[PDB]
């Protein structure tokens, strides 16, 4: 059941867009809605609005008085001296739930005329007609206009609605909530050279008496929500979907080939997304917008999807596919589930991007295998775990603080810090995953399937909400449509995964009793630390003996230590027979590394990943190299080649020289084992016998057979030998001698990768796999021998070293005349240049990097140069570096740019709380507390991200380095 | 609590049987008034009355065991009862030799496996007997 | 741009209960047999009652449920359309296992005494398996009942014929050959209660032919045996507990006692020793209290400490020992702990079974008997 915060209940919308002025950065509308009042002596109604000047409001066409006030402009006052992070938290929090439309407030409250209260009060309808202006927006609608001269068809100049979750209210008045459902009719009068994309579908297009502009007419008959509504205007080149004809893709000029390839595959996903939900989609109409100086790389609205123009690649670009087809696939994922079945509260969203991230692993399942399910499943969860164990935790459901322990309120969207709302789409995914686990996948696509088919009946009813509240999902509907197709209720995987907020820790050792023939296995859970739960229910355990691979389920209650499970024969090691594996397979398997007492060969503790852990078992390191030449399950083989780095015996040098030899080994293995034997090959210098480590395994697997040090030329159709090839040399950089300084024999021999690189045949591209070349360069760079401070000059220079920057530089002037696909190698050569900086090879000097961060790059080589500037101030504490960085922050005119200056200076901050620094002025906590209050008012982005800025360098008490 | 429900089946004479399916397919609680089931306290006897009229019922335990099977969507099925007793209408008379369906017929005749070696409580009752007793003499004999 | 996951060398290649069953509730699952019981197991008779409304002698009215059966299934259409329409699950209490309502179909079965049977409350589907034609087939003939599934390896120990299409029973305690007869055109069916007679019609009558079991039933003395006689002890011991309305909760032994009266007191201390303590004075006192640091554990696990199908095998089991003890090596081999073995045995391909023999349940040329003997 849902009944709303606002009294009233909107119907209808009318959202008109004339005089869009490119100039000037200017458009000028109305907005009409059409409430019905629930409760009688409606009054004051408020509506949301940010940034747009309100010119009239007339109610039932009767002139209105409005005010309007906005308490998150600055949110405390400039003459409090309070410099504390909870009392701006607090007052933050209180700000946007003063203009929250989540609660019956808003920014823009509008009086009712009073005559017509004898109409209110017998509750009739009422239509509002606001007319507005945005003058020149700094949020909301960003316009991208290009300094080219021409028209502003000829030069690419185009709008788009940038922001995330409730931000429609940055360009038209409206209930900017998810809960508030109506109809719409959207009409935008734009240039005659220029296309309007927006939510519903096109009904018709007609010219201006002038025929210089013409009108787009847009109607959506589907309820939405206003925050799901957006808008793209611009010279598109528009391509219809040749299998799928209801898809539209829109691109900037001059990219249709790009478009045309991109696109190509998203047919297969709607297939996908329609066979595993029997729902069909939802919406009448698909459109897929490229644009430049997107706000995120993919946001997803109604019936309409904003993606950057950065993911179209051609034919020949490999190791971007894989990226933009599923960037393509999340964003359908959101179509389903974020904007047909929406939110009911700020409370439930856990379930809408659970569904997303779950359906969304179901399509990377089907499409890049098992294997690249499993090993995307265990980053996100080894990322997880991480984020909760160093802050807290993620609380997924909230009550309405719940969640005291971290400096930001999680009431609202829109006082996340960024990075905790990743962790949180990603922690609800991973819990969608379990609650498959207990009640099987089936019975999950038909709940999905239950709600999906409540949505659409209640979609085409015209009852204003009767019936239209049956497209907003939330936990208890969610709950008791899980408990009707099931008849298994799963509140105790909700009470502990949900409402908890916390991951576990199991460290676990065992011993076999050979007397009993038992193994005693000893797990204790570490739950006094900051982000830890101690953990009660059942725990699958997978012993490999010598007869097979056998599940056990061991009962953990708090006071448990001690698991006796029994354990099998060691007949086959009586007679030669195959060992059998975890799947129906056998194989042969040395057994000279094994006690003759035991018979199991190794022992994973919860296998399947059916909790939210992490564990640290103690076996011993043959049973790792076991494990890592003879599982079949990826995440086992990752955990022992993640183990054997602690056991540098020659066992498991040729453990891992075994599984980078070995095709039918999924590559993301292979990849790994290079690094790993990497540094087992550093910790046993001095007993290293012949060559460096994958060196002739480079060149037995991708040289000449008659020619060693002479690559082949590149062929790269094979797509496991071309990942496995491009990142061999980049962990063969890591070796160092016993003077601790990267060996000749490596630096030459990737010296000579990159001369005898021949790309003249191959049907794909070469950039990525130069620009690992030139990561692979960096990685040689060894702490130069300054002495006496020596300035470094051309003369004093490392005779490996100007090797090197001969490369770079011959590699980045040749980028200036022949670029790269997405000026990959520009990106690695400022990043090699700044790694010879961090060494003492080449002048400590910003310039070259404050030259490549201005407006007119690519965004990729701003973001890497940026980059570079944020490590050099954190480094030569310049103060002048700073003001720079918060300068750009300021007056930036990409924000995603402002976004990541701001969360690159809170990764690699200039200094902690711990620090002492010549930068703790008063000043700089002056400067960036007008930062948090002030001029951060317009993106709830860059607020956010200069609260965890704030947080990391000052702390959540007052700043000490102050009066 | 709650107690397992207790179905049989009920064999009619044919037209008797045809004017109660009519009955029961209309559905009107005037079959309730016509038809009546007394059962005697030998437990193996009865009456049907089928429209007042009187007819003579035996409860027979039926050689096969039947479940009476429920659904809801009719690709699950779910168990709600046992039947193994009929009220026919018209010890080893309250015995049924044949089973419902037609290829079940004579069942317990051919198609069931008969293993041997009312007498249990024979051998009770003279054991009994010997208690109350005071002498014993037994001695397995001979033809006489 | 691929799939590029070597997923061909890392992986080379249901049933739901009802709430009554998978609780293992008294009624339906008992707790224990006496031989009386053991001897009419599978065939209740038709118990007299003390009290009620049949109790008192006379002439009783039958009463047709026919708006009861369409009420009940327009409610239940309404309660799955109200869900969103997709297919639900309905048997949640007691009241929904009557035969007052639901479309109810027959089983009979050929076999005097199976191997395994179903408990009341426990769910079976029907496998609808049909073998197409050597190349062009019209479609599998279509069926009233069931799911069609097209089987290339045959389910049963024969061979499907080309276009030959054979119902099965299938859930995870067997999988039997049915066959869909019309009922005579003479019998209905009584439902009696403690209240009154309610007649239905039957339509649909199956043969059940022989099983094929798909699980082992134990044999005497067993470790499998008085594993399942432990844990099932244990798990009425812990529902006992959660029925306790005490704070701090307590049963009483002798409810136990009622419930499992072959066992020996020491085994039911033994199950109480760890997780209750008994207070003899003060408050609580002759009561088995729940100590304070043990967790009793949730439904799902009590539910998966017990299974229905252990149950059912653990019945079978006994009612076999009871008619072989009745009856005075033939007989033994009869036996279903003996029977199961060799099938399961039989099916992974460990032995063949001489299908000819005495352990052919129809005691003529039909049907199969399940007994070991070697491959060689």
């Amino acid at each position: 059941g849902f009944e709303s915060p606002r009294p009233y209940k909107l119907t209808h919308q009318v959202v008109c867009i004339n005089n869009i002025n490119f100039q000037r950065k200017s458009v000028v509308g109305f907005v009409e809605l059409t409430i019905f009042p629930t409760v009688a002596n409606l009054n004051r109604i408020k509506l949301n609005s940010k940034q747009c000047r309100i010119y009239r409001v007339r109610i039932n066409d009767l002139e209105a008085a409005f005010i309007y006030n906005d308490p998150t402009l600055e949110v405390c006052h400039s003459e409090s001296k309070q410099r504390n992070l909870n009392y701006f938290s607090n007052a933050y929090a209180a700000a946007v739930s003063a203009v929250d439309p989540d609660a019956g407030n808003g920014e823009l409250c509008i009086k009712v005329p009073s005559e017509l209260w004898k109409h209110v009060d017998e509750l009739k309808v009422l239509k509002i007609h606001i007319n507005f202006s945005l003058d020149q927006p700094k949020g909301g609608l960003h316009f991208v206009v290009p300094s080219v001269e021409g028209s502003m068809a000829e030069r690419g100049a185009h709008v788009f609605s940038c922001g995330y979750q409730n931000s429609t209210r940055f360009w038209f008045p409206c209930v900017d909530s998810y809960s508030e459902l109506c109809t719409w009719k959207l009409e935008f009068t734009v240039d005659a050279a220029m296309v309007a994309v927006s939510n519903g579908d096109l009904v018709e297009t007609v010219y201006t008496h002038d025929m210089r502009k013409k009108t787009f007419h847009y109607m959506l008959t589907i309820p939405t929500a206003a925050s799901n509504i957006s808008l793209a205007i611009g010279p598109f080149e528009i391509l219809v979907d040749p299998y799928m004809h209801e898809v539209t893709h829109f691109c900037l000029p001059q990219l249709l080939p790009l478009l045309k390839h991109t696109t190509s595959y998203l047919h297969e996903v709607f297939e996908f997304y329609e066979e595993i939900l029997t729902c069909r989609y939802p919406y009448s109409c698909f459109k897929t917008v490229f644009i430049d100086e997107a706000y995120v790389e993919v946001a997803a609205y109604a019936s309409m999807s904003i993606f950057s123009t950065n993911l179209l690649h051609s034919a020949m670009i490999i190791d971007e596919t894989p990226l933009t087809r599923r960037c393509l696939a999340q964003s359908l994922a959101q179509q389903f589930f974020g904007c047909f079945i929406s939110r009911m509260s700020w409370s439930d969203e856990w379930v809408l991007k659970g569904i997303s991230g779950y359906i969304y692993g179901l399509w990377m399942k089907k499409t890049f295998g098992v294997n690249e399910y499993r090993h995307w499943i265990k980053e996100e969860l080894d990322k997880i775990v991480a984020y909760e164990l160093k802050t807290g935790g993620v609380l997924l459901h909230p009550i309405f603080n719940p969640a005291s322990h971290l400096h930001f309120s999680i009431k609202h969207p829109h006082t996340l810090s960024w990075e905790y709302y990743s962790m949180f789409q990603c922690k609800a995914h991973l819990v969608m995953r379990l609650i498959e686990n207990r009640i099987s996948m089936e019975f999950m696509l038909q709940v999905f399937n239950k709600l999906l088919s409540l949505a659409s009946t209640a979609s085409s009813q015209k009852f204003q909400s009767h019936m239209w509240s049956q497209m907003l999902v939330s936990t208890s509907g969610f709950l008791k449509s899980i408990s009707n197709v099931s008849g298994k209720d799963i509140q105790p995987l909700i009470k502990q995964w949900v409402d908890q907020s916390g991951v576990v820790k199991f460290y676990g050792s065992f011993a076999f009793n050979r007397k009993r023939n038992v193994l005693e296995l000893e797990i204790k859970q570490d739950y006094t630390s900051p982000g830890t739960q101690k953990y009660v229910g059942p725990l699958k355990v997978t012993v490999q003996e010598l007869d097979g691979s056998f599940n056990h389920t061991l009962q953990i209650e708090e006071n448990s230590l001690k698991h006796d499970i029994p354990c099998h024969s060691k007949s086959r090691r009586n007679k030669k027979k195959k060992i059998p594996l975890m799947n129906g397979e056998e194989v042969d398997m040395d057994l000279s590394a094994m006690d003759a007492d035991s018979p199991l060969l190794w022992i994973r503790i919860d296998p399947d990943m059916s909790v939210l852990r992490k564990v640290e078992f103690e076996q011993a390191d043959f049973m790792w190299q076991y494990q890592l030449r003879y599982e079949r399950d990826v995440v086992a083989q990752q955990e022992s080649i993640l183990a054997l780095e602690k056991f540098p015996t020659p066992a498991s040098r040729l453990a891992l020289t075994d599984i980078l030899e070995q095709e039918q080994c999924f590559y993301r293995v292979r990849m790994s084992a290079c690094f790993c034997l990497a540094k087992i090959a550093n910790s046993m210098v001095s007993t290293w016998t012949g060559p460096p480590a994958m060196k002739s395994l480079f060149t037995r697997m991708f040289c000449c057979k008659s020619c060693p040090n002479i690559v082949k030329t590149n062929n790269f159709m094979s797509f496991q030998s071309y990942f496995l090839q491009k990142t061999m040399p980049v962990a063969m950089a890591l070796l160092r001698d016993v003077h601790n300084l990267c060996p000749k024999e490596v630096l030459t021999f990737i010296l000579d990768l990159i001369k005898y690189n021949d790309n003249r045949k191959n049907k794909f591209s070469d950039n990525y796999y130069r620009a690992e070349m030139i990561d692979a360069l960096a990685n040689s760079v060894t702490p130069a021998v300054s002495v006496n401070n020596e300035v470094r000059t051309l003369d004093n220079l490392n005779p490996d070293v100007r090797l090197i920057l001969e490369e770079i530089t011959r590699f980045l002037n040749m980028e200036k005349l022949l670029p790269s696909y997405r000026h990959t190698i520009t990106v690695s050569c400022l990043r090699a240049i700044r790694v010879l900086q961090k060494n003492g090879h080449v002048p400590s000097d910003p310039a070259l990097f404050k030259s490549y961060a201005e407006y007119g790059h690519f965004v990729d080589i701003r973001i890497a140069a940026l980059e570079a500037v944020v490590d050099y101030t954190k480094v030569d504490r310049s103060y002048e570096e700073l003001q720079w960085l918060l300068n750009m922050i300021q007056n930036d005119p990409v924000p995603y740019v402002r976004h990541k200056i701001l969360n690159m200076l809170t990764k690699n901050p200039p200094f902690t709380k711990n620090m002492e620094s010549p930068l703790c002025n008063e000043a700089l906590v002056d400067q960036l507390w007008k930062l948090m209050n002030s001029g951060t008012s317009h993106d709830w982005r860059l607020r956010c991200g200069a609260v965890d800025l704030y947080f990391t360098l000052f702390g959540l008490s007052r700043p000490s380095c102050l009066p | 609590p709650h107690e397992l429900e207790s179905q049989f089946i009920l064999r009619l004479p044919p037209e008797y049987a045809s004017t109660v399916r009519r009955a029961v397919q209309s559905g009107h609680v005037n079959l309730k008034d016509r038809l009546t089931i007394e059962l005697h306290p030998d437990g193996r006897h009865g009456i049907v009355r089928v429209d007042r009229v009187p007819l003579a019922s035996k409860l027979v335990d039926l050689p096969c065991v039947m479940e009476s099977l429920k659904t809801i969507d009719k690709k699950t099925f779910y168990k709600t009862a046992d039947i193994c007793q009929m009220l026919v209408s018209t010890e080893k008379k309250f015995i049924w030799n044949h089973g419902i369906t037609l290829p079940l017929k004579n069942v317990r005749k051919r198609r069931f496996r008969k293993t041997a070696k009312d007498v249990e409580k024979e051998v009770k009752r003279l054991l009994s007997t010997d208690a109350e007793a005071v002498s014993t003499r037994w001695e397995i004999i001979a033809e006489d | 741009p691929w799939n590029l996951s070597n997923d061909e060398y890392y992986y080379p290649k249901i049933i739901q209960h009802s709430i009554p069953a998978v609780e293992l509730r008294q009624p339906f699952f008992p707790t224990h047999m006496g031989p009386i019981k053991l001897r009419q197991f599978h065939r209740p008779p038709l118990k007299k009652y003390s009290f009620g409304a049949l109790s008192q002698p006379g002439p009783h009215s039958v009463q047709p449920l026919l708006k009861h059966i369409k009420k009940k299934a327009k409610m239940r259409e309404q309660e799955r359309q109200a869900s969103g329409g997709g297919e639900m699950f309905f048997m949640r209490t007691p009241q929904d296992l009557t035969g007052k309502d639901g479309d109810l179909i027959l089983a009979e079965y050929s076999e005097e005494n199976g191997p395994l049977m179903m408990q009341v409350g426990m769910a079976t589907k029907i496998k609808n398996y049909y073998k197409r034609k050597p190349g062009k087939d019209p479609g599998a003939p279509d069926c009233k009942y069931g799911e069609t599934v097209y089987c290339h390896t045959s389910p049963f120990l024969g061979s499907l014929h080309p276009g030959q299409l054979l119902q099965a029973f299938e859930n995870n305690l067997f999988r039997a050959p049915i066959y869909l007869h019309k009922m005579p055109e003479t019998d209905f069916l009584i439902i009696r209660t403690r209240q009154g007679y309610y007649i239905r019609e039957l339509v649909d009558i199956f043969v059940v032919g022989q099983q094929c079991p798909l699980f082992e039933v134990p044999g005497p003395n067993s470790k499998r045996a008085n594993t399942h006689i432990r844990d099932f002890l244990q798990v009425f011991i812990y529902r006992l507990f959660w029925k306790s309305k005490d704070r701090p909760r307590r049963i009483r032994m002798e409810d136990i006692k009622k419930a499992f009266p072959s066992h020996s007191e020491s085994s039911i201390r033994k199950r109480l020793k760890l997780c209750a303590d008994f207070k003899r004075t003060g408050m609580d006192s002759n009561w088995w209290v729940l100590k304070s640091d043990f967790r009793l554990p949730t439904e799902e696990e009590i539910r998966a400490m017990v299974s229905p199908e252990q149950c059912c095998a653990y019945y079978s089991m006994i009612a076999a020992e009871q008619r072989l003890k009745d009856a005075g090596d033939d007989e033994v081999r009869t036996a279903p702990w003996n029977t199961t073995r060799a099938f399961i045995a039989a099916m992974k391909g460990k032995c063949l079974l001489e299908v000819t023999g005495v352990a052919d349940p129809t005691g003529c040329g039909e049907g199969f008997s399940y007994v070991k003997i070697p491959n060689k």
